[PDB]
Parts: C-alpha cells; structure tokens; sequence
C-alpha cells in the first residue's frame, strides 16, 4: 500500500470548475475509501493541505462499521502515548451527523417508502428503532474486547481518550424503577 | 414537471421523426400550464419518456442510515416528564369529555361520527380523546422497556 | 492568606487565628496610604468579624461535597458549639445561601434537594444519554488502532 | 550519560510521589528506566511508587527512611497519606463492577490503614480539589462515586476492563431477542 | 389555616414541616381519567338496553 497512483493536479483543477454547477461545491479536501486507517494515508494527509485550503479526511466505505453511516471524520492528531513508546502521530476520529439542502431532501422523501431506522406511524414502528439502537451497541463491544488483548500483550500505544471514555460508562451507576401509564383507552375502544 | 424533450427542426417534422420518438418506450406527454403545452409542442419539442432505475446499493445510501438516530430508542426519558405529561394528556380529555358525555346518550342508529355531532361534538370525540393517550402511551411504554433493559445489561 | 482562603479544601478557624495573626496581623509598612489589616483602629473589629466569614466558608464546601452530614460531625468541622450551629444554619437558609435542613435535636443536615425516589432515577436519564454518546464515538479510534503494530 | 540518569530518575519519582496528578504510578513502572537500572537509591525509589499503588499504610510505612532522606517527602508528609488513601479508594471502586460504586467510610479505613476519623476528613479533600466525584451520606456512611477518574497503567488494570465488556457482551445478546420477540408480525 | 404547610406534633413537643414529597402527579391523572369514564358508563348503558 506505499505503492499507489494519485494525480495531485486534478485537485486543483476541479476546485475552480465545481464553483459553476453550485455555489457550495469547492475543493473542501479528499475522501479515503476504507477498510481501515492506514501509516500510507497519512502521506498524502500531508500533501491535500497545501492543494486544498487545510483538507478533511473523510472516510466513506462501501459498507458501515458500525450500523448507522458509513462515514468517518478525521484530523490529524500528534499526541504523547506512553507505556514504553513514543510521541505518535495517528488520526483522532470526530463524530459525523447527517444532513441535506432542500434539494436532495425533495427527491429522497418522494422516492422512500422503505422501512427505515424507524418511519414512524404506529407503536410497533418504534421497536425496530429499540431493537437496531442495542444491536449496534454489541457490535461496538466486539472491536473494544479484542483491541484490550492486543494492547496487553504487544505494548500498543494507549490513547488516554479511549482508557477515558471506557471507564465513564463504569462509574455513573446504573439505577431505574417506578414507572406507569394510563389506561383511559378501554371505555373508548368499547364506545365504538 | 421533468419531462425528456426532442428537438423539432424544419427537417424532423417533414420526416415524421416526432411518432417516432414514442415508439419504443412507454410514451410520455407533458402537463403544467396550458400555454406552455400547445406552445411547446409545435414549436419547440416533442416529448417522450423517462423511468428511473436505482440500485439496492444506491437505496441503501438513499435511506441514510444514522447512528444516533437508532440510539435514541433506547435513550431514556425523565420519569418526572412522564408523569407530567400523563397529567398534561388528561387534561385535553377533560375538553373532550363533555362533548363525549353527550354524544355516547344516543348513537342508536347508523354511522357514529353522525351521532356524535348531532348530539354535540364535532367530528369524533372518541378519536381525539384515543390519540391523545396513544402519544403519552407511546413514549411511557418504550422507555419502560428501555430502562429495565439497560440498567441491568450495563450493571 | 491567599492560599487558604483560595482551596475549597477543608480549613479549621482556630489554625487560621494562629497562622495568620504571626505573619499577617502584623501588617508593617512605610506608605501611609495603607497599614490597614489588624494593625489599625477598624482593623480589630475586623478580624472579630472574620471568625464568622471562615464558619461559612465551611458550611458552603460541605454543602456541595456532602448530602447528608451528621450533626455532631457538622459542628467540630465548623469549629461552632451544637446550638450555634444549628441557629447558623437556620439564618443562612433563610437569608438564603445554602439549603440545609436543620433538627434541633442533633440529628441530621441534609443539604440535599426533599429525597424522592422519583428524583434519582432521572439524574440517571440523563447519564445514560451522555454514555451513549461516548460508546458510538469510540468505535472508530479502534479501527486506526488497531492497524499499526509497528509502533509498539 | 549513566550517572546523569539516576540523578533526574530519583527527582522523577519523588515529584510522582508528591503530586495530586498523578495517576500513573503504573506508566512508571512499566517504563524500563527504573526497573533495569538501580543504585542503592533507585531501590527505595521503585518501593515508594508500588507502596502507592496498593495504597496501604503498611507497605509504605517500612520506607520511612527515605522520609527523612529527603526534605521533600518530609514537609509534606500530610499529602503522601492522604495521596495513598485515595488511590486505595479509586482500586476498590475499580475492581468492582457497575453494580456499586460505593465503598462505605470503614472499608475504605481498612485499605488505607489510617485512622476512620482522619479518612473522612481526606476523602472530603480529594473532593474539594476535583480529583474524584461523588457524594458523601454520613447518615449511611458510604462515599457514592458518581465519578472516577483514568487509572493507573498497568497490565492488571487493562484486564479489569475485559470483565465489564465481556459480561456485557453476554447480558446484551439475551436482550436483543426479548425486543426482536415482542410484536414480530409487524415491524412493518 | 395551611399558612406554612406543616404538621404540629404535641406529642413529642416538635413542629415538623412538610418536605417535598414525590410525585403525587401519577394519581391525579389516573384518578381524573376514571371520574370522566364513570359519566359516560352511564349514557353507554342508555342506548345499549335497545339490544337486550
């Protein structure tokens, strides 16, 4: 993978001419293609910033790693990580959200008519969304569980934001009771 | 209001390309604004058709697919702002509930949402009052499920 | 002077007197401009009024760190007598300060919010909202991670 | 230089030892430096950092020596128990899973092999500065941790997270099945 | 007179006022839904006599 093709030109040449065809379409950086985040990236992370005016890494993949969006935001990070290493350089991930000028939104709503994260239209529509939020959840659990084993035996770096974020759910304590609806829907069902 | 076009020449109309352009596809005529379709369609154009094919990939994509838009299913509620709206809910019964007292007295005949404007309420008072519960209900009942399920999986 | 009076961290008034008084009550100067601390005239009656500051100073910390307090506890933390700390406590809540909940038969201090059992399951609510957050966002620094063995 | 390592490697852990930062005693022992390398003070120097650790009264009470061999572990002798009183206090609600988070006053005095009423008094400290968070109810008495901050780094401690994640991988597939169950016939 | 909220207890010689409970907000909605179902239980029996 530290033999590959890319033509730095055509960035330039294609930021001047999407301005035409949109107003919002300019050269905002470049999109990776997965599997992962690799060293051979990080190259050419270096190199999109002086085309384009400071570059985002995007990483869109033909299939999610979670369940949600296929899509990951990323900048460069240097960080101090030590457990018997170095300073590394690595990419510190920012959370992505979903969105669309009203275009793309005429288009997509016409076309939908599918099942969805949930459409909304009954109470049962509401329970795929429960039983998609919490299969999410276990997918996660897998990558964290092998990755521990991987930084006790090899000595792999420890980013403190991961250590952090895991030791967080721990500690707030989980406590949940009292709960109760109405039920003034008999009379009404039985009326008609 | 996207229509495909063909252009019509001097030399297309004499050699009949315009019933041409029909055959071999569904066929498709413009509609929006009077003016424009007489207009259109001797001047400047005959129209034909356009389908739409799009893969289940591009669908997939199409549906956009969010992390915290499943999360939120799970994502538990204030217990204090169930019980205010199971209070707040009630109250626009109450409204409803002396236009339903009258219209449940006599609803003998035929058709009830006859009987209960004739004997006070309009439209159906019965159906104000079930979906103003069914909101309240659908909100209490999924995080119920919800809480039960989380402090016990993350303990 | 600063250092104590700047920590939220436990103070005792009686240390205080003693620590400040050798350094501090001294207040030796040349401008005329000021000599003031506990040297001049007004400066006396100030540090009679200081016993009463540094009390409720440790009644404020307390509030926040502890939710439910003995009262025998309370009073050898303040440096007050068990009478004047449960009055102390009924003029701050009124004039409004801190909330505690005072017994006049040496019992209890709860500075708490009136405990509902309704009350804690909402605090929980929100965290939960805030833990789904953090699980989505940390999937990803996995995958990075997980790539390089290079740099062990 | 060799010589110049030891000198900046005995400040090191005298500073690590004093700090109301630190919390990564276990960051240095895992680095090489301090292990492979000792002189008659480096001896003492990795003892002080693992008598932290276990926060114990006991372990760190036979290195007293070393106590009055610096002026700086000395003068302040106060936060060097109240430091090795906490750290107990954050392994205990550590080792423990998402059930309780709460240690009660006596059990804490246990670890920390310092006096019930003295404990009490540092726990409130600890409190003031920010390291941890959490309630105090005396009428219980329990220290409730709402929060908790990063480990020590060490081995043992990266296993102890293994347990939590594994037993919730479990808890989770059970679930999953009881949401899927209700109401099947429509999703739609 | 309810003009401080509180109950007297002159068989300990204390005056204690009333805390904030939890919720009474439950029962009131549950018990304001049941007084408008017993009204219209009335006019529903009327005009089912006709079947039987």
């Amino acid at each position: 993978d530290s033999v590959w093709f890319l033509d730095h030109d055509y960035l330039e040449n294609m930021y001047g001419m999407f301005k035409k065809v949109n107003a919002r379409e300019r050269i905002v950086g470049w999109y990776h293609t997965g599997p992962k985040l690799h060293k051979n990236d990080i190259a050419i992370n270096e190199l999109m910033k002086r085309y384009c005016p400071n570059s985002v890494l995007v990483i869109i993949d033909v299939k999610p790693k979670d369940l949600g969006l296929p899509t990951e935001a990323y900048i460069s990070v240097e960080e101090v990580h030590d457990d018997g290493t170095p300073t590394s350089k690595t990419f510190e991930h920012v959370t992505s959200e979903i969105g669309a000028e009203e275009a793309e939104e005429v288009g997509v709503e016409h076309l939908l008519r599918d099942i969805k994260d949930t459409t909304v239209g009954t109470l049962s529509q509401r329970i795929t969304n429960q039983v998609h939020g919490l299969k999410g959840l276990n997918s996660k659990l897998l990558d964290i569980r092998t990755y521990l084993e991987k930084v006790a035996s090899g000595k792999l770096p420890i980013n403190h934001h991961i250590i952090y974020q895991l030791q967080d759910v721990f500690n707030l304590l989980p406590d949940a009771s009292l709960q109760e609806f109405v039920k003034a829907f008999y009379l009404k069902t039985n009326d008609q | 209001v996207i229509d495909a076009f063909r252009l019509i020449n001097a030399n297309m109309m004499v050699l009949g390309h315009e019933p041409r352009q029909t055959t071999s596809n569904l066929g498709h005529l413009n509609k929006p604004s009077i003016q424009a379709l007489i207009h259109g369609l001797n001047r400047h154009y005959y129209s034909i058709t356009i389908n739409y094919r799009k893969n289940e990939l591009e669908q997939k994509m199409l549906l956009n697919l969010h992390k915290k838009s499943w999360m939120e299913g799970l994502t538990l509620q204030d217990y204090s702002e169930h019980c205010k709206h199971n209070e707040s809910v009630v109250k626009e019964m109450l409204e409803l509930a002396k236009n339903y007292n009258k219209a449940v007295e006599e609803e003998d005949k035929m058709t009830p949402e006859q009987l209960a404007i004739k004997n006070v309420g309009k439209q159906d008072p019965k159906r104000h009052l079930e979906e103003h519960v069914d909101v309240l209900m659908t909100s209490n009942i999924v995080q119920c499920l919800a809480a039960m399920l989380d402090t016990v999986v993350f303990k | 002077l600063l250092k104590l009076f700047t920590t939220m961290e436990l103070m005792r008034w009686s240390t205080l007197v003693e620590d400040y008084g050798v350094e501090l009550r001294k207040g030796s100067s040349e401008t005329p401009a000021t000599d003031v601390f506990s040297s001049t005239e007004e400066g006396e009656k100030r540090w009679k009024d200081l016993k009463n500051r540094v009390v409720e100073h440790n009644i404020r910390i307390m509030a926040k760190y502890y939710t439910r307090i003995t009262m025998k506890r309370m009073a050898q933390l303040l440096d007050l007598s068990v009478d004047e700390s449960e009055a102390f406590l009924s003029n701050l809540v009124v004039n409004k300060t801190i909330f505690a909940k005072v017994d006049r038969l040496a019992g209890v201090i709860n500075f708490q919010r009136p405990k509902d059992p309704n009350n804690l399951l909402n605090d929980w609510s929100q965290k939960l909202n805030s833990l789904m957050s953090l699980v989505n966002k940390t999937t990803h620094l996995i995958a990075k991670e997980e790539m390089i063995h290079n740099l062990q | 230089p060799v010589s110049e390592q030891q000198e900046r490697a005995f400040t090191l852990g005298l500073a690590g030892l004093l700090g109301e930062g630190v919390f990564n005693f276990g960051e240095l022992l895992m680095h090489p430096v301090l292990e492979s390398l000792r002189n008659t003070d480096r001896q003492w120097l990795i003892d002080t950092l693992y008598a932290f650790n276990s926060g114990d009264v006991d372990r760190f009470q036979t290195l007293k020596s070393a106590w009055g061999q610096q002026p700086d572990l000395a003068a302040n002798e106060a936060q060097l128990l109240r430091k090795i009183q906490l750290l107990c206090l954050m392994e205990m609600t550590f080792t423990r899973p998402a059930n309780h988070r709460q240690l009660t006053f006596e059990e804490i005095a246990k670890s920390a092999k310092i006096t019930v009423n003295k404990v009490e008094l540092l726990v409130m400290k600890a409190l003031s500065v920010g390291l941890v968070r959490g309630s105090i109810d005396e009428v219980d008495k329990r220290v409730h941790m709402t929060w908790v901050q990063p480990r020590v780094l060490d081995l043992q401690q990266i296993k102890g997270m293994k347990d939590r994640l594994e037993l919730w991988c479990t808890d989770v597939k059970s679930m999953e099945l009881l949401v899927e169950h209700q109401a099947q016939d429509i999703l739609t | 007179d309810k003009k401080f909220h509180g109950i007297l207890d002159q068989g300990e010689g204390v005056l204690i006022i009333f805390d904030e409970p939890p919720v009474d907000k439950t029962y009131e909605a549950a018990l304001e839904t049941i007084q408008n179902m017993s009204k219209v239980v009335d006019s529903l029996y009327n005009k089912a006599k006709k079947l039987t």
